[PDB]
């Protein structure tokens, strides 16, 4: 609503904030572990890090996307302060539904439900 | 036009409570920080505290956490500095100042100041004229004076008609202030020179003709 | 936590000269230091923030510099309106002011214009008697006034003004308080300006 | 939104606040008292965090349902008596152990049941006091100056339960126990029955006010304020 001029931060203007994440329900059943997708640091007029879409096996304990995207916050956000602490040094993974559905034998997704 | 009007000349006996005012005009108090700074006589500036009037944040120096209840009402656009259990050391000059978090320049504007004195008596002044006797001149210059003696507390305004007004000196529980005008022999005693002495704490307005 | 050591506590230089104030902090304040100008009866005026950033309207003759724990603040081409007390201030962690520095303008030649005033008939009616000696426009501020009722009786009251911005001179008033003053009274002013004390008197 | 640095806490910074709890409707019918679950202080074994144990217990009339802060023993797990409102701060909130009552062999607990829970986060606050488990150093870059002292990351949310409607009501409508999912098809052994009901959709608290001194002008000290709550039930049964 209001963010008038002038304005320029100092050297440390971080604040102690909290939030509630995106709501996600899902269940995947199969005889093969599921395949998830996440954005990581890939391999020049900008110093922006190159983005690459990585596939990986979703392991028990991996963080799901929270509304900040499915990315490697540990490698793509170096300041460790852009997202809350439970994902700031973790990788958020989203199920690659298209890849798991397009595999020939269909061993990954016998059945699945999702509500985001 | 940013202004910070501030209360002035508050005398309270030891040891009661005092609440100083400082309401601004030209900007909203909710937007910026309200700071308080102290200055004891013949001493430097000591930062007292700061308050965010948007949500009542309080930040003090650990020295002043005891007897400095600072507040602010956004409706009145005013900041308050409350001091409890006043002592002889507590008497000093107090300032309010404006700070900005989004543009961290320390202390944008300062108020004109508040003088706090602590004692147990109040008395009106007395005015005595100061004129020469036989008087040298040889046609050049003549000096006239005005002596305000025995009053409490400060301040006292002395207006004439290059005049020097000396700072008031305190002794024996009273004060003494002087003022000297220099005007040629063409003005005295032709043009009347009236010393106007005013003491707000006693509603005193004494005019003294030389 | 953070202390500010300001040196020196007073300065003096002729008009058009340059002075410098130094502030050393007890720890690193990351260039977050400010410099203020405080005149008597007024509020402090912010001159510089962030070590070497002038405020709008501040003349370029004011300047600052430094980093880490060491900082300085210079005023070139001194002018009569610069007579004030300057403070440094760190705002990296809360706030802490320096000790302050009283600046005075160096002039010369100024000798006091001494004038003596007997107690008025109104104070003699009240019961007291205050003889007043005015010493106007002198330099330096250090001066000695000795009251002698013949031969030399010696309740004096001395009051010095600040250094006027118009003329870089001082002024002081000496008031001798007595009661039932029946012996005829008459002050001497010992100053750097003369070899003998300048004496004004009355009979 | 805004909780900037620095922060200077006190020794007592508690505030007089209120909230509306999570909305919960449920009804359980059976010939056996219901079984509820709640977390309490167990025994085990380091950090000084109290060990948590999942306890089962018979849900008695008057026990508190979960309010959005979980089903736990606030009397033993929150010693300061100030982290949750006073109506649960020295009580135990119980949640029906639906899994245990459904997996029991004879199925005497749950002939039939309905449930509708809803809540969302209204506000975001943090706790005062010593943070028992500090944030590890690999999750943040240390600050300096005003940000030298880290603020408390002991967050806690306030529930709300959005809105109540007649369309979402579970009661005042007949239930026909035709075929139960358990092996007991509505047989009331022991000639007794157990009806468990939770209904926060009628939680209105009536305000009462008495006049101690009658005057021509209003004075706060002339009145006493009371809070009362009522519940009206009318159980109807058809037996075969």
């Amino acid at each position: 609503t209001s963010n008038r001029y002038p304005a320029q931060p100092g050297s440390d203007n971080r604040e102690c904030l909290s939030m509630d994440y995106k709501q996600t329900q899902l269940c995947l059943i199969g005889c093969k572990p599921p395949t998830g997708e996440h954005w990581g640091k890939g391999v020049a007029a900008t110093d922006c890090p190159p983005l690459e879409l990585f596939n990986s096996i979703i392991e028990d304990g991996d963080m799901v996307d929270t509304g900040f995207g499915c990315m490697d916050f540990g490698t793509l956000q170096a300041n460790k302060s852009d997202v809350p602490i439970d994902i700031c040094n973790s990788t958020c993974k989203y199920p690659d539904y298209l890849k798991m559905a397009s595999e020939p034998y269909g061993d990954s997704l016998f059945f699945f439900l999702r509500r985001e | 036009e940013v202004q910070l009007q501030q209360s002035g000349a508050e005398l309270v006996r030891p040891g009661a409570l005092v609440k100083l005012s400082c309401k601004a005009s030209g900007f909203n108090i909710k937007d910026y920080y309200m700071h308080w700074v102290k200055q004891r006589p013949e001493q430097g500036l000591e930062w007292i505290g700061w308050i965010d009037p948007e949500n009542g944040k309080t930040i003090y120096d650990p020295r002043f956490r005891g007897k400095a209840s600072i507040t602010a009402d956004t409706s009145s656009n005013t900041a308050y500095l409350q001091l409890s259990s006043l002592t002889s050391e507590d008497a000093a000059v107090y300032y309010c100042a404006t700070s900005n978090y989004r543009y961290d320049r320390s202390f944008d504007y300062w108020g004109q100041g508040t003088t706090l004195t602590v004692s147990a008596k109040t008395t009106p002044p007395s005015v005595y004229p100061l004129a020469p006797g036989c008087g040298d001149t040889t046609g050049s210059s003549v000096t006239s004076g005005c002596l305000v003696k025995g009053y409490f507390p400060e301040p006292v305004t002395v207006t004439w008609n290059s005049v020097h007004t000396f700072p008031a000196l305190l002794q024996s529980g009273l004060y003494t202030m002087s003022s000297s005008v220099t005007v040629p022999s063409s003005t005295w005693p032709s043009q009347t020179v009236t010393c106007s002495v005013a003491h707000p704490a006693s509603s005193t307005t004494v005019d003294k003709k030389l | 936590d953070i202390q500010m050591t300001q040196s020196p506590s007073s300065l003096f230089a002729s008009l058009g000269g340059k002075v410098t104030i130094t502030c050393k902090a007890s720890q690193d304040i990351n260039k977050y230091i400010a410099w203020f100008q405080h005149k008597p009866g007024k509020g402090p005026r912010l001159l510089i923030h962030y070590t070497f950033t002038l405020q709008p309207g501040i003349p370029s003759r004011f300047s600052g510099s430094g980093s880490g724990r060491d900082y300085s603040f210079s005023i070139s081409n001194l002018e009569p309106e610069d007579i004030a007390t300057y403070y440094c201030l760190q705002y990296h962690n809360l706030y802490t002011f320096g000790g302050g520095t009283k600046l005075e303008i160096k002039r010369a030649d100024a000798a006091p214009t001494v004038s003596i005033f007997p107690p008025s008939s109104e104070q003699l009616t009240s019961g007291g008697a205050s003889v007043v000696c005015f010493l106007n426009n002198f330099y330096p501020k250090d001066i000695n006034v000795k009251w002698k009722i013949d031969g030399s009786e010696r309740g004096v009251l001395n009051s010095w003004t600040d250094q006027d911005s118009k003329d870089s001179t001082y002024s002081m008033s000496s008031t001798l308080t007595l009661t039932k003053d029946e012996y005829e009274r008459h002050c001497e002013a010992t100053h750097k300006t003369s070899t003998s004390p300048i004496v004004k008197s009355f009979n | 939104t805004s909780n900037r640095y620095p922060a200077q806490p006190g020794s007592d910074n508690r505030e007089c606040l209120s909230m509306d709890y999570k909305q919960t409707q449920l009804c359980l019918i059976g010939c056996k008292p219901p079984t509820g679950e709640h977390w309490g202080k167990g025994v085990a074994s380091a950090t000084d965090c109290p060990p948590l144990e999942l306890f089962n217990s018979i849900i008695e009339d008057g026990d508190m349902v979960d309010t959005g802060f979980g089903c736990m023993d606030f009397g033993t797990l929150q010693a300061n008596k100030s982290d949750v409102p006073i109506d649960i701060c020295n009580s135990t909130c119980k949640y029906p152990d639906y899994l245990k009552m459904a997996s029991e062999p004879y199925g005497d607990s749950l002939f039939f049941f309905l449930r509708r829970e809803q809540m969302f986060v209204r506000h975001f606050f943090n706790r005062a006091g010593k943070l028992g488990e500090a944030v590890p150093d690999d999750l943040y870059i240390k600050g300096s100056g005003n940000t030298a002292v880290i603020q408390s990351s002991a967050f806690f949310p306030t529930p709300s339960g959005s809105i109540v409607t007649s369309e979402s009501q579970l009661f005042n409508k007949p239930y026909w126990l035709q075929r139960a999912q358990g092996h007991n098809n509505g047989i009331c052994w022991g000639n007794q029955l157990f009806v468990t009901v939770v209904d926060t959709t009628r939680s209105t608290n009536m305000t009462l006010c008495t006049e101690v001194t009658k005057e021509g002008t209003y004075k706060n000290d002339n009145f006493k304020e009371y809070v009362r709550h009522v519940e009206e039930y009318d159980l109807q049964f058809v037996f075969q």
